[PDB]
RNA sequence: AUAUCA
């Protein structure tokens, strides 16, 4: 439930990384492999961290108070 | 890492790694003891407690 | 044995009545008290047996 | 407690009962080694062990406060059980057998309660009023099936659960005249606002009219607008006004029926409180459909 | 001195007397002058002897 | 610091009898002193949590604050030219160095044979600043003045560092000075120790003087209670 | 250095347990005793021995 | 009393 904040193996900001993949999918049709690598994404530790992702904050954001 | 025991990333456990959310929730009645006698909901105060 | 168990002891003639260390009781909130199961017996046993002396 | 070498009037002492001890909070004098866990020791009395399993569980919970100190097994069937020795003990138990089963009259208040739709809080009550005054003089040769409809009306008018002697009169039985004179004589020993939640549910209507109708009812007896007629006629007259302001209707036949009341009744009240409907409603009442105060009926 | 929260410290004084100070609460925990013969129940510290077992 | 001591007390007309015989078992004839002794509490207007930064309990005390006068500041006129010896008690800028003290209430015990207080000193040798004044200085650490005593006696030195002080105190306000002692004099024995072993021997060496006593003059422990200055 | 060996390194789904060991130590000498018996009561909750 | 832990 919503993006982590840097990596957890090395640390490179993948906060700011989340909206613009999500929009390189829709937008731009590509495959998840290739928009990550857009992303500068390179070492795998880095790639699970937004290819594994499942943002819950968007159903939790779901319910009224 | 010997007989079933593991080694973490302490920089990943502090990146977020692993953490996770507790919630214990404790509850309480005020129960009624017949006629008089009533539970009651307060801040005791330690000389007639 | 003569001294220690002779045979017309095995019959219950009188009833050693344990202490309530043996049988705790509990006063909870005044309307709420506890009492050991061996207190609920034996006051089975002394209702019984006033009734069957009242009888006799 | 208080401890030997220092003595305070008020004596600051704590419990450490995760140490087990019991301390002077001034000199840190221990006061006492042996203590005990009265949370764990009450769970040997009053368990969730129905089975028979728990070394635990020895005793069980009694309240000396309803039926004195009573205690007593059962003869029951168990694992290896003879359907023989059974009967025996218990046709023994026969024998030894008056008012050890006017306790049997709780079994009364108990049906009564649960046909009544009555907490658990209130049968304590009715059980302890009818416990203490079953046995007195002063109620002397009261019909008996009617000092237990009085004892219902005292506990319920300390649990504050609204019962009517009118809704008491329904369940058993009540005689009016003869349960008002023994519910005065233990007692030695309603409002416009208690029936509207049941009264508007029947009647069907919504929150916004139970309010209003709630609202008026008491400024109509703030205003003491009506006399001396009883509060189920003012509060079904209220829900009239009400409701009529609003936009689900009730007529008069319908609320008096509800409300138990008649709409000659009904009428009585309602005209008695329309001079001042605009002072009774609530403020920010909003009439709909066609009903403004000016076109209420004003009947 | 060091008392019941620092580690190498200690819990209570047993007094010739047979009264236990308890030094978390006693307001003599700092002023407690030891006598030869009272007992000081201090924490366990490295090199105690201990039984550790794995059950069963 | 650690002050052991044992106390007697004499009327008035026991001191010739006292000073002789103080005199001939220590060998030395009395020496005149005196000392004012100034005391104060932590500010009642001012409040603060009793708690360490280690939310450690911690105990509100009175500061002693104790120093000398010349005894010239002691003597009026109809005292005036009368030897100044051991006689004389019976006709009864900057700031200065003074003595400051917080004591502990004696160590704990029964059947104790000697009293054993602890003594927490330093010495203020002077003062600078605006507020200067020994007074400004106490209030400065959140102090208030609470009450003063004179004390004026007769000491004796004896062996192993025993001392013994035969003393008067009189309370000072200006409403007047009260003479606590009024009727005797407060008898003090007491040796200062900074080991065990040199605190079983001095209580050896109390306890050899009380025997010394016994059947003249009675020393005994105070209880701890009179001895704790703590605030309340 | 270089490790002479070479490790077998990926991804892998690991799984948080509800096993935590703050919700397991315990410790206790002198506490809370049973009135029957008059012996240490049980469990980590009740502070047993 | 069920569930569970090695
Ligand atoms: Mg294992
Ligand atoms: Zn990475
Ligand atoms: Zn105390």
């Amino acid at each position: 439930m919503i993006v982590p904040v840097r990596c957890f193996s090395c640390g490179k900001v993948v906060g700011d990384k989340w909206e613009s993949y999500l929009n390189l999918l829709q937008e731009d049709e590509l495959d998840e492999g290739t928009a990550l690598s857009r992303l500068g994404l390179k070492r795998y530790c880095c790639r699970r961290m937004i290819l594994t992702h499942v943002d819950l904050i968007e159903k939790f954001l779901r319910y009224n108070p | 890492n010997q007989e079933d025991s593991m080694i973490m990333n302490q920089s990943s456990i502090d990146r977020g790694l692993f953490r996770s959310l507790f919630f214990r929730s404790y509850m309480d009645q005020e129960k009624k003891y017949g006629m008089s006698i009533t539970e009651t909901f307060e801040k005791p105060q330690r000389t007639n407690t | 044995n003569e001294v220690f168990s002779r045979p017309e002891w095995m019959i219950l003639t009188c009833l050693p009545v344990p202490p309530p260390p043996v049988r705790p009781s509990i006063s909870f909130n005044e309307s709420q008290r506890g009492e050991d199961d061996l207190t609920f017996k034996l006051a089975d046993i002394l209702k019984a047996n006033i009734s069957l002396e009242t009888l006799e | 407690l208080t401890c030997p070498e220092c003595k305070v009037y008020p004596p600051k002492i704590v419990e450490r009962f995760s140490e087990g001890d019991v301390v002077c909070a001034l000199c840190g004098l221990v006061l006492s080694d042996k203590l005990v866990d009265t949370r764990s020791e009450w769970r040997t009395f009053s368990n969730d062990d129905h089975n028979g399993d728990d070394p635990s569980r020895v005793g069980e919970a009694s309240n000396p406060l309803l039926d004195g100190n009573n205690l007593s097994t059962r003869i029951g069937k168990g694992e290896t059980t003879d359907m023989r020795f059974t009967k025996e003990l218990n046709k023994a138990q026969g024998k030894n057998v008056k008012d050890n089963e006017v306790q049997a009259a709780f079994a009364k208040i108990t049906m009564l309660c649960d046909a009544a739709e009555l907490p658990k809080i209130v049968k304590d009550c009715a059980k302890e009023a009818y416990k203490l005054c079953h046995d007195e003089k002063t109620l002397k040769g009261k019909s008996m099936e009617s000092i237990m409809a009085a004892s219902i009306l005292i506990g319920c008018r300390r649990a504050e659960v609204a019962r009517t002697f009118k809704e008491i009169q329904s369940l058993i039985h009540v005689k009016t005249k003869e349960f008002g004179k023994t519910l005065n004589i233990m007692k030695n020993i309603a409002q416009n606002l208690t029936y509207i939640p049941r009264f508007c549910s029947h009647l069907g209507l919504p929150m916004q009219v139970t309010t209003s109708a709630e609202y008026t009812a008491k400024k109509c007896k703030e205003i003491k607008e009506i006399a001396g007629k009883s509060p189920i006629t003012i509060a079904v007259v209220s829900i009239y006004l009400n409701i009529l302001l609003f936009q689900i209707p009730i007529t008069a036949a319908k609320v008096g029926q509800t409300l138990q009341v008649t709409e000659g009744t009904i009428k009585s009240g309602y005209k008695i409180l329309y001079e001042h409907r605009d002072k009774l409603v609530d403020p920010q009442l909003i009439a709909n459909g066609v009903v403004s105060l000016d076109n209420l009926p004003g009947v | 001195r060091n008392g019941p929260n620092e580690h190498p410290g200690a819990k209570y004084v047993i007094r010739d007397s047979g009264d236990r100070i308890d030094l978390r609460y006693s307001k003599r925990a700092g002023d407690i002058q030891l006598q030869y013969g009272w007992k000081v129940e201090r924490h366990i510290m490295d090199n105690d002897p201990v039984l550790f077992n794995r059950q069963p | 610091v650690q002050q052991l001591s044992l106390f007697g007390s004499i009327g008035d007309d026991g001191y010739d009898l006292l000073i002789s015989t103080l005199t001939t078992i220590s060998g030395n004839p009395p020496l005149l002193y005196n000392s004012l002794c100034t005391v104060w509490k932590p500010n009642p207007s001012y409040d603060v949590e009793n708690v360490n930064s280690r939310n450690q309990l911690v105990e509100p005390n009175r500061i002693k604050l104790s120093k000398e006068v010349p005894f010239s500041y002691l003597i009026d006129e109809t005292m005036m030219d009368k030897p100044l010896n051991f006689r004389i008690l019976k006709s009864f800028e900057s700031c200065s160095p003074w003595s400051l003290q917080i004591s502990d209430i004696p160590a704990a015990g029964n059947n104790r044979s000697v009293s054993m207080q602890t003594i927490a000193e330093t010495i203020i040798l002077s003062s600078a600043g605006k507020n200067s004044s020994v007074s400004s200085l106490m209030n400065g650490l959140g102090y208030v003045f609470e009450f003063q005593y004179l004390t004026i006696g007769v000491k004796f030195f004896m062996k192993h560092g025993l001392i013994l002080e035969l003393q008067k105190i009189w309370q000072i306000e200006e409403a007047g000075n009260s003479q606590i002692t009024s009727g005797g004099f407060l008898l003090k024995a007491y040796i200062n120790v900074s080991d065990i072993d040199r605190i079983n021997y001095t209580e050896t060496a109390l306890m050899n003087l009380k025997k010394e006593l016994q059947g003249y003059i009675e020393l005994s422990v105070p209880d701890r209670q009179s001895m704790d200055s703590r605030v309340a | 250095k270089k490790l002479m060996a070479q490790i077998f390194f990926g991804p892998t789904y690991y799984q948080r347990l509800r096993h935590m060991v703050d919700d397991k130590i315990h410790a206790r000498a002198r506490g809370p005793m049973q009135v029957l018996t008059r012996q240490p009561v049980e469990g980590r909750s009740r502070d047993g021995g």
